[PDB]
């Protein structure tokens, strides 16, 4: 272990070795902490809601049936996990993040679980 | 730091009345009660009464009821005492005391960790043994006290011409500044105070205490 | 054969802790107009159906003397008293010289005045004109200097008048705990207030506890189940108060004979002071009656329980209060808005050795009070029209024992209870706060 | 059913019959309840986060691949579930709770799901 | 997609095509929003707690082993999903909602997971 | 002729600050998560009852 | 003090009226203030 955000400067594959550590910790002047610790759990549940609506719910890692479009910075498998950091990576895919999100939440668990609805009728 | 500042001593005549004051500082006045105890030479210590700074509530001893009056000034943190119809029996050194444990939540009155300097006034059970104890520096002094009621017992040390200091409370627990040389033990109704490796400062007179009752005292001399 | 760890979520596992409790009142308490009666308005309505669960086989240790609910309730009512007086009328220009005289009566001189007819200058709505108006005040409310008088609180603190809209009448209050926590309740016949409890049950909200402010006597208190109960943190300690709980309630009647007149003088512009006008009828003093028979039996039932802790064959004497502030020495309480202070030398005047009318007690009235040993806040209780009558339950005592006895082997008890936290300990002895930790791991022959 | 905390004094095995009932319910003077009901959901999500990082996520019950060390009060299978309450149990294992927690969160789902990471590359 | 609550007036079967969209978005005067957004996440986690205690946890859809009592508006399969809206439906079953809930939370995951407890001992 | 303020036997008085302005501002009222606001878009909705 | 005049006073011994606890009576009390705290008029 390297503590919180330990492998931030490490490759994404090596940064995958420390995923559980960063999710773990995450009268006036007394309200300063209240208004903040409320937004903290809202930022948490915003992330868990997104994690739930997708084909995930179960945290840490999960698979999805969405093909990677080449326009989203066409890199190779060994050129990503062994030659790039998450900070450097999120910077490139930042443009397409809002787009990918829409394809995970709508195209998947709305059509995938609906498969079972046709099997349930 | 907790400090009890008493007014000086005085000489009174029989039939007169006397008054003493005691200004507390270093803590919140309203938290815990103040006590008044008289010490006469070669006599069992007498607890007269206590006063709560809260609502000025008080509780005296049978012996003094109708003669004694305790009040306080919350603003100046000063406690007042009055005793009427003075007789030679009244002659003694009067102290104001405060327990050790005294928080906002609760307290324990009878572990007197804090003592005023005392006021010498002249007008003109617990079985403690031995009465006296003559020992050399380096030896070990064993003072004993037999009770009959049980409950957090304390040990005090009085140096010649000084106010008594809390040495031990709850029968086995040392107070602040008390070295390992002082130790307490208990077996049934019996209580033992053991002082190992005697030195000049240790010599004086020692008292055992259970609430408002005291022992007859044990004088340890060099 | 080799065991494996397994996580369980929702297990009956709790630990003693302290949390922030919220309130609860019955619907009818909101439904009654009340206008203002404490801060009960923001309070959550009580669950119409009571929910309780008797924990079989469970033995939990309680401690009424180390209970945090008492401290929280104390500060809650304290902050409540301030919030109830913040938007009220402040009486800063009422510290003018008072040219007072005796009230209209025919007195030998043993009545010692008590009531004073004070005349003074006052600020009207306009800045320019003075106002020569007269009022009526109790002797305990005024003090002469160097006949000219002044308000008793002038070198103490400032003063604010209680609003006529608000009421000090006690309301049943239920204290509840948030999610993740629970309140334990001892349901024993004879739980003397400390240690392990055989029959333990759980509740979300406690029963209706009326925050009755009183000393010495547990006025409008609550009862015990079998034998009258005696609770003390340290019985051998005479510095610790001894809270007594009765089985049968003592019927007492307190009245204010002086039918009064409210005079509404306008300090201005929008602020009005209420002054006592002239009395109509006879000049009599407030008093409280205690059924002699009921009190004799009740004391006789208590003294039989006191022997169980101070020896079977001993003498128990009752004597009045030793001294102190007027509120502690007398029986302090509220009734109909006025604050009475009654002489309890007629209740603790007994001597019990070897095991048809009412007892009346002289009662004084103060309008200027400073309860909870409040600093910087003095509240003036406005005059109340009509004769005030109140009938209540004495269900407990707060006694104190005299020390340095040794020789006689006898005990004398005097009324006390200066601190008001003891008044809450008489209702919260059965309750305590615990936190639920539903995460518990346990081994079993289970692998993936 | 025996209501909330019903089988507290019952054995751990019998107390397992009532797991769902205790998880179900779980101007001034008005802030008294707000500051409390905020700490309530924080106490909840603290438990749910711990429940998520481990090999659980799904509440109530879950298995783990962690061997029971004998130093942790060496009792038998029949001596635990049929001769001990949860209150009595947690009191003994209280000393080792912080230790076990570390082995569930770190050694497991950080290494167990990482197995899939080597299978995903 | 038809946005939030899109298929509200559509049949329950057609309204099942838009389940993910409605779960996605879901000094004074500044406290006006705070006291409200606190009640929002309490309203959210109340639904997720109920969704967790049942045989669900995983959101959107889940199966349960509870037989449909005929007294609960005896309708046919094709008379529900192709001839009724969720608004129109919930209005009829409103009477028995509290009843069904008790059968899902108690009768199921308290007895269903307890099956594994007998298998774990 | 001697006069006085009209509010003297009514209430106290406080002066509006010259910094502040009473000019109406467009205000949008919104609902938190879990709630929603319904809007009638009818040509002739006379203010009560069902909306098409 | 005993000052040549280069000390420029600095400290001032001011006397004034004051409101007591009671409304009616004025209070003639004196205090001490720094020159930077006070300013003379006319
Ligand atoms: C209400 O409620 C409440 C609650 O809920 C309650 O409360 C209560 O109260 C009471 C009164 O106050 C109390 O009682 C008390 O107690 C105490 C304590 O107890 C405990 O302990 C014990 C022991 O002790 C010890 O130890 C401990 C530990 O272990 C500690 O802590 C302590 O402190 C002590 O210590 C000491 O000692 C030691 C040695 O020993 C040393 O080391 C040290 O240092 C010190 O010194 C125990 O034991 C107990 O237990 C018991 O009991 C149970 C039942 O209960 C059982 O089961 C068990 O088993 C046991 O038993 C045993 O023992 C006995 C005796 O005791 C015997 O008999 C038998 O057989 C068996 O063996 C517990 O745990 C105590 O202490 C006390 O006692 C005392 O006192 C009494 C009177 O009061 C008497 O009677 C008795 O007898 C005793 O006395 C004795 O002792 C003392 C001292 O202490 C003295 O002073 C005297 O004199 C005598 O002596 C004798 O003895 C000895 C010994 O043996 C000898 O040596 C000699 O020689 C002689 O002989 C009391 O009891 C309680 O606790 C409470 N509880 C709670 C929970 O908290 C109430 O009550 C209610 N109320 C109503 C009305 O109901
Ligand atoms: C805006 O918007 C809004 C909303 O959005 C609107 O609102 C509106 O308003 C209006 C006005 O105001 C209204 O109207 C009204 O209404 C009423 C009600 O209605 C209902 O109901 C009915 C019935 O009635 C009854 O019943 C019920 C239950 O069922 C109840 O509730 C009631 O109250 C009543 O009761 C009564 O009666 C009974 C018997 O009957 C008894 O028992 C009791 O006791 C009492 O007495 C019903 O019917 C209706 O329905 C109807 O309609 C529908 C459509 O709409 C349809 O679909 C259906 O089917 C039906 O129809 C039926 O009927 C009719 C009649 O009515 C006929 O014709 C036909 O054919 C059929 O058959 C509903 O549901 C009412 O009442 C009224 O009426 C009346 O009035 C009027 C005027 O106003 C007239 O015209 C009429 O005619 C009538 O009259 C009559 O009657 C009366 C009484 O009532 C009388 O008085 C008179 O005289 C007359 O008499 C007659 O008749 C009778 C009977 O038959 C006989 O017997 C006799 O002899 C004679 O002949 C009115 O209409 C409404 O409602 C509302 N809506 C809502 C939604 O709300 C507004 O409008 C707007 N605006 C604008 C501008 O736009
Ligand atoms: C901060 O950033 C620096 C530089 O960017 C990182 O340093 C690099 O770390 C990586 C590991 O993640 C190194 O890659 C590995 O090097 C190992 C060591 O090389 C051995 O052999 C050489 C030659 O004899 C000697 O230096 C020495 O004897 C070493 O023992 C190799 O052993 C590794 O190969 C093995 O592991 C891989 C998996 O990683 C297997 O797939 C292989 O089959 C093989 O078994 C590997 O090559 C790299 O060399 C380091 N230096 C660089 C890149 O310049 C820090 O790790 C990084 N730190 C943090 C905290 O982020
Ligand atoms: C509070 O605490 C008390 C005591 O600690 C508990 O009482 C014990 O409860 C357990 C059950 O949890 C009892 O154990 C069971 O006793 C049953 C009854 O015994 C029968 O037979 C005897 C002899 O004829 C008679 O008393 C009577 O006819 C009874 O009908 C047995 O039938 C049980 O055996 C069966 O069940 C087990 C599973 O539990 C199976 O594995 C067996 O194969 C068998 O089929 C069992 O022995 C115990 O006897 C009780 N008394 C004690 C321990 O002294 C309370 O239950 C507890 N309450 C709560 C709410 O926690
Ligand atoms: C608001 O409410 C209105 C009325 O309630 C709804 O309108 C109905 O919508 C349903 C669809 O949900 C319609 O049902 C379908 O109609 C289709 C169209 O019919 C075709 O053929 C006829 C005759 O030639 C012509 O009108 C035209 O050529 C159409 O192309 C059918 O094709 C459908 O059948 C097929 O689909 C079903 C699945 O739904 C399959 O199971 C079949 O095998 C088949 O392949 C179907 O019948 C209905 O007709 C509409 N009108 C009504 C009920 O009156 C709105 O949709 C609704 N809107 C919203 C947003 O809620
Ligand atoms: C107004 O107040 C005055 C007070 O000055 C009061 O006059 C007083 O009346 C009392 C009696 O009511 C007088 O006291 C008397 O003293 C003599 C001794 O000097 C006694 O002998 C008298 O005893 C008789 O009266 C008692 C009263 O009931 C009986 O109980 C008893 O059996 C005897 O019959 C009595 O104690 C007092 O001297 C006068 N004082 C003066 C200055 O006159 C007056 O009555 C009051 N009037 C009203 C209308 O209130
Ligand atoms: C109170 O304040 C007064 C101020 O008026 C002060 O009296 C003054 O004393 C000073 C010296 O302390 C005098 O200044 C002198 O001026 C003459 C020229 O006129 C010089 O020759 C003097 O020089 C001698 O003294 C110096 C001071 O130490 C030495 O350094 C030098 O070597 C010389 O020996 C000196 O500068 C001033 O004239 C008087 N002023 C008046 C009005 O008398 C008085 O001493 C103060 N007293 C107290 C008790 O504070
Ligand atoms: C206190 O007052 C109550 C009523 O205000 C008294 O109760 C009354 O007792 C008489 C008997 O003397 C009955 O005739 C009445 O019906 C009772 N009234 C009620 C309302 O029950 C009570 O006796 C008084 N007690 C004391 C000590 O003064
Ligand atoms: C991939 O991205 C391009 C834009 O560069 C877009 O035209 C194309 O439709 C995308 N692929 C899919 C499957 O949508
Ligand atoms: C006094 O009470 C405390 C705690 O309430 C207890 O520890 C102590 O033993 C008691 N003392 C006596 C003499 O019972
Ligand atoms: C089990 O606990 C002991 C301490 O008693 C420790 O030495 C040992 O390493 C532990 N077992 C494992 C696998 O860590
Ligand atoms: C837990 O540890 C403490 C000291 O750290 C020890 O006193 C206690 O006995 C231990 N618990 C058990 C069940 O052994
Ligand atoms: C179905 O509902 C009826 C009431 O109409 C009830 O009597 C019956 O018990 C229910 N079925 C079951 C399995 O409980």
């Amino acid at each position: 272990f390297l503590g919180f955000l330990g492998a931030a400067g490490s490759t994404m594959g090596a940064a995958s070795m420390t995923l559980t550590v960063q999710a773990r910790n995450l009268t006036v002047w007394g309200i300063k902490q209240l208004q903040a610790r409320v937004l903290a759990v809202e930022r948490y549940l915003r992330d868990q809601q997104l994690l739930g609506i997708w084909g995930c719910s179960g945290k840490l890692i999960c698979c999805t049936n969405v093909p990677w479009n080449s326009s989203w910075s066409n890199r190779n498998l060994s050129e990503i996990w062994d030659n790039m950091t998450w900070l450097q990576w999120d910077k490139e895919i930042s443009n397409y993040t809002q787009i990918i999100y829409g394809l995970l939440e709508e195209s998947q668990n709305q059509q995938e679980k609906n498969e079972q609805d046709l099997l349930a009728l | 730091q907790v400090r009890l500042s008493q007014s000086g001593g005085q000489m009174k005549k029989p039939g007169e009345s006397m008054r003493l004051s005691c200004r507390a500082s270093g803590y919140e006045f309203l938290n815990c009660p103040i006590n008044w105890i008289r010490l006469a030479p070669g006599r069992r210590p007498e607890w007269m009464g206590w006063l709560k700074p809260r609502g000025g509530a008080v509780n005296y001893a049978r012996k003094f009821q109708g003669r004694v009056t305790m009040t306080r000034d919350v603003y100046s943190d000063t406690a007042f005492l009055e005793l009427r119809s003075l007789t030679s029996d009244d002659t003694a050194v009067y102290f104001c005391t405060r327990g050790k444990y005294c928080t906002a939540r609760d307290y324990y009155n009878w572990d007197f960790e804090h003592w005023g300097r005392g006021a010498p006034v002249t007008v003109s059970v617990l079985t403690q043994s031995p009465a006296t104890l003559s020992l050399s520096p380096g030896e070990t002094a064993i003072i004993s006290c037999r009770t009959s009621q049980s409950g957090s017992l304390a040990w005090y040390q009085q140096r010649p011409g000084q106010a008594p200091r809390l040495v031990i409370y709850s029968g086995s627990t040392r107070a602040a500044g008390i070295p390992d040389r002082f130790s307490g033990s208990r077996w049934g109704a019996d209580y033992n105070l053991s002082i190992s490796n005697l030195e000049s400062g240790d010599f004086g007179v020692y008292y055992c205490q259970q609430y408002e009752f005291f022992g007859q005292g044990t004088k340890v001399q060099v | 054969e080799n065991l494996w760890v397994t996580v369980y979520y929702g297990v009956p596992v709790w630990k003693d802790a302290e949390t922030t409790l919220f309130c609860a009142s019955d619907a009818k308490a909101y439904e009654t107009e009340k206008h203002n009666v404490w801060a009960t308005h923001a309070c959550v309505p009580t669950d119409p159906n009571p929910q309780e669960i008797h924990l079989e086989n469970v033995t939990e240790e309680f401690n009424m003397w180390k209970n945090n609910m008492v401290e929280q309730m104390h500060t809650d009512i304290i902050s409540l008293w301030d919030q109830s007086l913040k938007p009220c009328v402040k009486l800063t220009p009422l510290c003018v010289t008072l040219q007072c005289t005796n009230v209209t009566n025919n007195i030998t001189d043993d009545m010692r005045g008590e009531l004073k007819n004070c005349s003074f200058n006052m600020t009207t709505e306009l800045r320019d004109k003075k106002q020569k108006v007269y009022s009526l005040f109790y002797r305990l409310d005024v003090v002469q200097i160097n006949k000219e008088y002044r308000l008793i609180n002038c070198n103490t603190s400032a003063i604010t008048q209680a609003c006529p809209k608000v009421s000090f009448e006690p309301i049943p209050i239920h204290y509840c705990a948030p999610a993740g926590f629970a309140i334990l309740k001892c349901k024993d016949k004879k739980f003397n207030g400390t240690g392990p409890c055989p029959s333990v049950s759980t509740v979300q909200c406690t029963h209706g506890i009326k925050p009755v402010v009183s000393t010495q006597l547990l006025l409008n208190g609550s009862l015990a189940e079998e034998e009258v109960m005696i609770r003390s943190e340290n019985i051998t300690n005479n510095a610790k108060n001894i809270l007594v709980q009765f089985n049968t309630p003592v019927q007492i009647n307190c009245t204010r004979p002086n039918n009064n007149t409210r005079k509404s003088i306008r300090i201005g512009p929008g602020q009005a002071f209420y002054a006592t006008g002239d009395i109509i009828g006879d000049i009599r003093q407030a008093h409280c009656n205690v059924s002699k028979a009921t009190w004799n039996e009740t004391l006789g039932k208590v003294v039989k329980q006191l022997r169980k802790h101070f020896g079977n064959n001993t003498i128990i004497r009752f004597a009045n209060s030793s001294g102190g502030d007027l509120e502690v020495t007398t029986h302090s309480f509220n009734c109909g808005g006025e604050f009475f202070y009654c002489n309890t030398s007629g209740l603790f005047n007994s001597t019990w050795i070897s095991n048809n009318d009412s007892i009346t007690l002289p009662c004084r009235i103060k309008q200027i009070i400073n309860m909870w040993q409040r600093i910087g806040q003095a509240m003036y209780a406005p005059p109340i029209q009509g004769v005030i009558r109140c009938v209540s339950n004495i269900t407990g005592l707060i006694l104190t024992r005299d020390g340095g006895a040794n020789n006689t082997s006898t005990e004398t008890f005097r009324p006390g209870g200066g601190d008001m936290r003891d008044n809450w300990r008489s209702e919260l002895y059965k309750y305590k706060v615990v936190k639920i930790e539903p995460l518990g791991v346990a081994p079993t022959r289970c692998k993936r």
